[PDB]
C-alpha cells in the first residue's frame, strides 16, 4: 500500500498474513506454520534522471508461544538508478542468480528449494553490491543484465577463531568468500530466456573434514526459459552447480545437476492451478555415498485469488525420495506435505 | 547372378504382420506451474503402441508377439504384409519371457511360419530378424547367432541401434527360431544387441497359453532383491551371499506356509542360493502344486512348501467375449478371480475377491481356455455357476 | 580360398573419390562473458566439411555427393583413390532429396561406376556402403537392403554407429544402387540404420542439374506444418486433419492466385490431404507449370492454380565462371533472378530482384545450363541481355 | 543345408579365454556432503575387470589381451572355453598398442590359435570378433575388413553398440587377423566402428616381451601437445605448423641432450613435423639407443640425439616370482630399476632409483626375459647383483 507520495518522495509499507498449516507424517514440518512478512520500498527523486531507493523486508513466525520470537530480515538495501544508464545497490539482497531460478519459484507454498538462502550467490544472502543496466542504454527492449560482487562472510567474532573472522561470522553452511556472479535476460511479448554464472571463494572453515564438497570455489551455472501471456505460465530451469548446493546438514554436493518445471493457468474466475517438478541430483558426494537424490518431488497445488488482497490456496507435496541411510544422514524430508493457507495482503 | 536374401523373405513376409494397439493407462495428475529448475518428489491416459508379430496358426489366426507391445490394450490391431486389415483379441501373455498370443477377430487365407527346432541353434548359424524399428513399417536386417545362453535367451548382432526390440527371428531357411524382445523394460529398445526367446521356448509358452488361459508357472509369491540394496545395509544383514527378502507376499504359500522379511534364502532343495536372481530363475523352472524346500537364514530357519500360480500372467476382459482379472487356481480346480477394480463391471456382477468358477455358465471350467471356450460358444444365456469357497451363487 | 567383396571393391573404388569442402556462413555474434548456468534466449564463419562423392560421369568429371557436405562451399577439392587432386566447381544441388552435383575441373584418367536399375531392389538384396565417416578415411561396411520404401528412399543396414550419412550404395556387382543420406538435417549423422536415394532417382535428378541447372520442382509456396503446433492451437483450428497454412509466401502462385494463412488444405485434385508431410510430398511429383487444384478451409473455400520452380535448389556464384542466386523461371523462359544480398557484387553489376537473362550474352538463355554453357566458352566480352520484365539492359 | 559360421568357430573357440582380473588403484577420498548443484574442482581402491585373450601359445600358456583390462592388476584370473579354470601372471604389457600378454599358471592340454598373414588382408575380406561384451560371456560377431590403415589398425563394422573393445578378430578359416582394441582410452568401448591391431604387429610386440621383458620402443622424452592448447596461445607460439614441447621429461635424452619447454619441433632427419601426433607415430618406428637429429624452434635451433626405452611399457612384481618397477636399459646393458614407491618393499631391499641388474643373482642379466628367467628356475637362495652406476652390492 502507498502511504505516502509528496514532493517526490514515496513510500510503499506492504505485507501479508498468512494463516498456514502443514499435514505431515514428517513431525518436525507438521502443524501450525502461520507466519506474517511486512515491508517497505521508498523512492526519491533526485533529479529527472537520477533515483534514489531503499528497500526492507522482515518475516515474523506466528506459529510460535510467546517466550520466544523468531524473525529474520530478508532483504535490506539502498540503491541509486540513472534513467537508460543503470542502477547500482548494497545491502542484503538476491543473488544474480535468481534473476533466473526466481523464474520456476512461482509455487503457492513450496519449491524453489534446490537452493537455499545465504547459499553463495543463489538467493539471498549478505553484502551484496549489485549493478544492473535495463534495456541496454534504452536501445534493446526486453534485454537486461546484471554483475555482482558478494564480500566474505566468515566466522563468528568473540568465540574464539584465530582466522576467517568478520563482524558478521556465522555456521560454515552459512558462510562464503568474495564472490562475483552475473546474469542476462531476454524477453519479448510473452517469452523469456536467461542465463547466470556464479563463482565464490569457498572459505577455510567450509573446507573442513567435518564436511563433504570440499574445494577451493564454489560455482553455478544456470539457463532459463519463461512463456508468460494468454492466461498461461510456463517456466523451466537447469543449473550444473560445484560445491555450491546443500546435502542437508552434511556439507555440500561435489557437483550437483538441479533442474525444475513449472506449469500454472490463470480461469478468469480466480482459480490458478499449478503443476511443477524439481530435482536434485548430486554426484561423487563422497564418503561412499556417490551419486544421490539431493531433492525430488512433484508439487500439485491450486490457488483461489478473491482480490488482490486475499487468497486461499492447498499445495500437496508428493516427495518422490525414498527413506535411506544417506536421506537420514542428512536430514533430508522425504514424506508427502500437504499445506493450506489463506492469506491476507496489502 | 549373385546370392540374395530376397527369395526366403518372399515366403516368409506374409506370416509377419504389424501390430497397432491402442489403450490407456494410470497416470499421475500434473502439478502445475513446471519449473525446471527444480528436481520434485489419478486419471487414464490413452497410449498407442505398435510392434510385429507372427502367424503361427493359419487356421485360429494365431499371432504371437511381444508382451511389452499388447500390456494394457484396449484396441488391438493388425495389418498383413500384403495390406489387409483385421482386428484381434487378446488370447495370453506372459511378461517374465516378454512373449504374447494374439488371435485375428475372422481370419480369411492366411500364412503361418514353420518353427524350427531351438535346440539345434549354433553360434556361427545364420540369422535373420524382420521387425518395425522406427513406425515407419516392416524392416528386415540380418546377422549370425552370438551367444547361445546356455535361459537359452539367443544373442544375436541383427539387432538395429536405438530401435524398438522388434519380433521374429528366422534362420536361413525361413523358419521362426526365436522371437526378439526386449530386456529394458517399462521401455523396448536394445542394449546393443538382441536377445531372443527361443523358438522352442516359445512353442511351449503359447500352446500354455492356448490350452490354459495363461503359463502354468508357480511364484514362491517372495519379493525382494540382493544384498546390496540401501534395506539390506539399513537393516544391517548378517551372512551375505543369498536372497534378501524384502517383503513376503500377501494370500501366497510363502505366507501361508511360513517366512518374514529379512531372513535371507542360502538354498532351495539343497541347492546354493547365491543371489535373488539364481533363486527367481530357479523357481520359474517349476510348475503349479510343485514343493520345493528351502533354507532361510535368520539364526538358522529352514522350511519346507507348496507354490500356485504366479500373478504376473492374469487375464482381463477377454474372458468373456464381453468386457469388463482371473488367474487359474492350482491344477484343474476351476478358475480363481483376483483383485478386483474400482469400475467394478465385474464385481457390479456378484464376483468377490476370491471366486473360483467351475461352473462353465452350467458345466466344467477346469480352467479359463475352457471358460472362455464356452463364454465364445453360447453368448446368448449366461449364469456364472461361481463359488467363492463357500458361496455358490449364480449370477448373469 | 574364402570368399571377400576385396575382388569387386577393386573394381569399385576407383569411382568413390573423398570431398573436402571450405566455405562460409552467417553465424550471430557471441555475447560475453558466458555464463553456463544460464539458458538464454552478425559475421562469416569458415567451417570444413568433408563427405564422399562417386564420379557418374569420367569424361565429364561429375560427381555425385550430398548436399549437406557441398552446401555454401566457397572451395570444394576432391581427391580419387589413387591419390590424385583436383579442384571441383558446383553444377546443382536440391536439398529436398540432399544431393548434389559437382565437376572436378580438369579431370584426366577416370573411372566412372556404373548405375544399376533402383526398380529391380529387393529386400533380402545385398548391399554394401562406401563412406568417410570420421574423416579418418573411405570405410566400406556390407549388408541388405531393409526396406523399399515402396518417395522410395532405400533402408539398410549397412551404415554406422554415430557416423555421418556416406555416399555410396552399391550392389554385389559393383553397381550404384543408392548414395547414402543424413535425414537428420542441418547435421549429419543416422537414426540407426541407413537411408538412401535409389539410383534411378539419383540418375534422374542429377541429369536435370546438367541439362538445366536446377532440378525442375514446383513449389506451392505456402509453409506450415500440421493441426498440433501451438500456433494450430493458439489460433484454435476447426476440424483438424490436413495441413496448417502458417504463412502463404510472397511473390508465390498460392499468393498471386490467392490464399492466405490459417486455412488447412483438405484435398489436393479430389484426394484427401490430412497432413503437411502429405501435402509437401504430392506436390513434390509435379515440375513446375503444372496446375494442381485444391480444397482449403476457413468456412469452406477452394481454388484452382499453376506453380512455379521452388525456390529450395537454386545458384549462386557458378553460373558466370567468374564468381559474385539466380534460378529457372518458368518453362524454357529464361533464367530469373532472385533475391540479390548486401554484398552487391552481382546488384552492382545492374542486376535487381527480378531480373531474367534470356540473352547469351548475344545469344539464346532459355535456362542456366545454356547461360552457364555460354560464360564457360567465351570468357573475354560479356554483355548480359538481362530484361528483369521491361527494362532490356546490356550490363558487363 | 544352409551356410554357417559354427564349423570353424568350433575349431576356433578352445583359443578364446576369458579374462578376470582384480586389482586396485589410487583413488582420491570422497568429500561430503555431496551437492549435485555444486560443480567441484589418497587410497587404493579395489576394481574388477573382464576381457577376452587369445590362447598364442599352447606349450607356454600365452594368451594375448589387451592391456587395458591387465593394467593394474593384483590377481589375473583365466577361464577356458571349456570351462577349466586357471591362474594367470602378467609377462608384458604396450599401452600404445593397448597390447597385453600373459601366461596361464600351471596349462594343461591347451590349444592355441593359428595366427594369419596381416599383409595380406584387403577391404573386401571377411572378418569375424569374438569377446565379451557386456560381462555376461563369449559373444562372437561377423562382418568385413572396412579400412586397412596403411600404423596400420585394422578397422572393421564387426563390432558392438555400446561394448566394451572385445578381442579376437579372426578371418574365415579360423586364423587370427587382429585383436580388437580401445581406442577411448582409461574407458574400453567404441566410437562407432571396430580398430585391430594387426596380427602381424600382435606377433611382434608380442615376442618382444617374451625375449626381453618388454618392447624395445625408445621415447624422445619430451610430452606435449598441437598449437591450439591453451598454452600455446597463453604463451603465443611464433610460426604454429609443428609439436609443442610442453615439458621436456627428467633423466631423458631429451633433457640430457639438450632442449627445453616452448620450442616447437618443425623436423625429424630432414622430414617435416606438422603435429604432435605425426612426431609421437614417427618416434614409435624407432627401436632404442637409435640416434635421429631434428628441428627445433626459438628463433632458429636445432639438435641431434639418441633416444632410450619409453617408460610406458615396463614391468612390477612379476620379474621376481615373489611379489612387490623396472625396465630394460639400452642394449643388453642389464636392467635398470625406475621410479621406487611409497610402500618401499623392493626399495627396502636396497634398490634405489638407479640401480641396474646384470648379475642374474650369480650370472648374467642383460634383461628382464633373463633375470625373470632365473628368478623363476632357482627360488631357493637370492642374491641380486645390483650395480647403480658404483655401488656394487649384493643384497637377499
Amino acid at each position: 500500500a502507498e502511504v505516502y507520495n509528496k514532493d517526490g518522495n514515496k513510500l510503499d509499507l506492504y505485507g501479508k498474513v498468512d494463516g498456514l498449516h502443514y499435514f505431515s507424517d514428517n513431525k518436525d514440518v507438521d502443524g501450525d506454520q502461520t507466519y506474517m512478512r511486512l515491508g517497505f520500498k521508498g523512492e526519491t527523486q533526485v533529479t529527472d534522471q537520477l533515483t534514489g531507493y531503499g528497500q526492507w523486508e522482515y518475516q515474523i513466525q506466528g506459529n510460535s508461544a510467546e517466550n520466544e520470537n523468531n524473525s529474520w530480515t530478508r532483504v535490506a538495501f539502498a540503491g541509486l538508478k540513472f534513467q537508460d544508464v543503470g542502477s547500482f545497490d548494497y545491502g542484503r539482497n538476491y543473488g544474480v542468480v535468481y534473476d533466473v531460478t526466481s523464474w520456476t519459484d512461482v509455487l503457492p507454498e513450496f519449491g524453489g528449494d534446490t537452493y537455499g538462502s545465504d547459499n553463495f550467490m543463489q538467493q539471498r544472502g549478505n553484502g551484496f553490491a549489485t549493478y544492473r543496466n535495463t534495456d541496454f542504454f534504452g536501445l534493446v527492449d526486453g534485454l537486461n543484465f546484471a554483475v555482482q560482487y558478494q564480500g566474505k562472510n566468515g566466522n563468528p567474532s568473540g568465540e574464539g577463531f584465530t582466522s576467517g573472522v568478520t563482524n558478521n561470522g556465522r555456521d560454515a553452511l552459512r558462510q562464503n568468500g568474495d564472490g562475483v556472479g552475473g546474469s542476462i535476460t531476454y524477453d519479448y511479448e510473452g517469452f523469456g530466456i536467461g542465463g547466470a554464472i556464479s563463482s565464490s571463494k569457498r572459505t577455510d572453515a567450509q573446507n573442513t573434514a567435518a564436511y563433504i564438497g570440499n574445494g577451493d570455489r564454489a560455482e553455478t551455472y544456470t539457463g532459463g526459459l519463461k512463456y508468460d501471456a494468454n492466461n498461461i505460465y510456463l517456466a523451466a530451469q537447469y543449473t550444473q552447480t560445484y560445491n555450491a548446493t546443500r546435502v542437508g546438514s552434511l556439507g555440500w554436493a561435489n557437483k550437483a545437476q538441479n533442474f525444475e518445471a513449472v506449469a500454472q493457468y490463470q480461469f478468469d474466475f480466480g482459480l490458478r492451478p499449478s503443476l511443477a517438478y524439481l530435482q536434485s541430483k548430486g554426484k561423487n558426494l563422497g564418503r561412499g555415498y556417490d551419486d544421490e537424490d539431493i531433492l525430488k518431488y512433484v508439487d500439485v497445488g491450486a490457488t483461489y485469488y478473491f482480490n488482490k488482497n486475499m487468497s486461499t490456496y492447498v499445495d500437496y507435496k508428493i516427495n518422490l525420495l525414498d527413506d535411506n541411510q544417506f536421506t537420514r544422514d542428512a536430514g533430508i524430508n522425504t514424506d508427502n506435505i500437504v499445506a493450506l493457507g489463506l492469506v491476507y495482503q496489502f | 547372378q549373385m546370392p540374395s536374401l530376397a527369395p526366403m523373405l518372399e515366403k516368409v513376409m506374409p506370416s509377419v504382420v504389424s501390430i497397432n494397439v491402442e489403450g490407456s493407462t494410470t497416470v499421475n495428475t500434473p502439478r502445475m506451474p513446471r519449473n525446471f529448475q527444480q528436481f520434485f518428489g489419478g486419471q487414464q491416459q490413452k497410449f498407442m503402441a505398435l510392434g510385429s508379430g507372427v502367424i503361427i496358426d493359419a487356421d485360429k489366426g494365431y499371432v504371437v508377439t511381444n508382451n511389452h507391445v499388447v500390456d494394457n490394450a484396449t484396441v488391438i490391431k493388425v495389418q498383413l504384409s500384403d495390406g489387409r486389415k483385421f482386428d484381434a483379441k487378446m488370447v495370453g501373455k506372459d511378461p517374465r519371457s516378454d512373449i504374447a498370443l494374439i488371435q485375428i477377430q475372422n481370419p480369411k487365407n492366411l500364412t503361418a511360419i514353420k518353427m524350427a527346432d531351438s535346440d539345434a541353434l549354433r553360434v556361427g548359424d545364420y540369422t535373420v530378424a524382420i521387425g518395425n524399428p522406427f513406425g515407419l513399417g516392416e524392416t528386415v536386417t540380418s546377422g549370425i547367432v552370438s551367444a547361445l545362453g546356455r535361459e537359452n535367451f539367443i544373442q544375436t548382432d541383427a539387432a538395429i541401434n536405438r530401435g524398438n526390440s522388434g519380433g521374429a527371428l528366422v534362420n536361413l531357411n525361413g523358419e521362426l527360431i526365436g522371437i526378439n524382445t526386449a530386456i529394458l523394460a517399462p521401455d523396448g529398445g536394445n542394449i546393443g544387441i538382441g536377445f531372443a526367446i527361443p523358438s522352442n521356448m516359445v512353442k511351449n509358452l503359447t500352446s500354455q497359453m492356448v490350452e490354459y488361459g495363461q503359463v502354468k508357472r508357480g511364484e514362491l509369491g517372495i519379493m525382494g532383491t540382493e544384498l546390496n540394496s540401501e534395506l539390506a545395509k539399513a537393516m544391517k544383514v548378517d551372512a551375505q551371499r543369498g536372497a534378501f527378502v524384502s517383503q513376503v507376499l500377501p494370500n501366497s504359500s510363502a505366507a501361508k506356509a511360513g517366512i518374514k522379511a529379512g531372513d535371507v534364502i542360502t538354498s532351495l532343495n539343497g541347492k546354493p542360493i547365491s543371489s535373488f536372481a539364481a533363486l527367481r530363475a530357479q523357481v520359474g523352472t517349476m510348475p503349479v502344486g510343485s514343493k520345493l524346500t528351502l533354507g532361510l537364514l535368520r539364526d538358522g530357519k529352514q522350511v519346507n512348501v507348496n507354490l500356485e500360480l504366479q500373478q504376473s500372467s492374469q487375464n482381463q476382459v477377454d474372458s468373456s467375449s464381453i468386457f469388463n482379472e482371473m488367474s487359474n487356481k492350482g491344477k484343474d480346480q476351476g478358475v480363481v478371480v483376483n483383485n478386483v477394480k474400482t469400475g467394478t463391471p465385474a464385481a457390479q456382477i456378484g464376483l468377490k475377491k476370491g471366486d473360483v468358477i467351475i461352473g462353465a455358465n452350467q458345466q466344467a471350467v477346469k480352467n479359463i481356455a475352457e471358460l472362455r471356450k464356452v463364454l465364445d460358444s453360447k453368448p446368448s444365456v449366461l449364469a456364472l455357476n461361481i463359488q467363492r469357497g463357500d458361496s455358490t451363487i449364480y449370477l448373469l
